[PDB]
């Protein structure tokens, strides 16, 4: 169990500045094209 | 032979490096250029 749905959990603006953060590191690590 | 040597020399000197660049007042942020990571947004 990992419970990613966070159900029992509320927040406005930490929730959305982290699904921004999410989508933009995640991006950014996909460009660097490593090799590894 | 009063001459007794003649000794001879080879001499030059180095070249000079110089390289094109442009330059122009009026424009956009990166005056001129030399003739996609993005990791520059991300801190903002």
């Amino acid at each position: 169990i990992k419970d990613p749905a966070r159900d029992p959990q509320y927040a406005e603006n930490e929730v959305d500045e982290m699904r921004i953060q999410k989508d933009l590191e995640l991006e950014q690590y996909k460009r660097s094209s490593s090799k590894s | 032979q009063c001459n007794e040597d003649n000794v001879e020399r080879d001499i030059q000197t180095e070249e000079i490096e110089t390289r094109e660049v442009w330059t122009q007042h009026p424009g956009e942020s990166t005056v001129v250029s030399g003739g996609t990571s993005d990791a520059v947004v991300m801190p903002k």
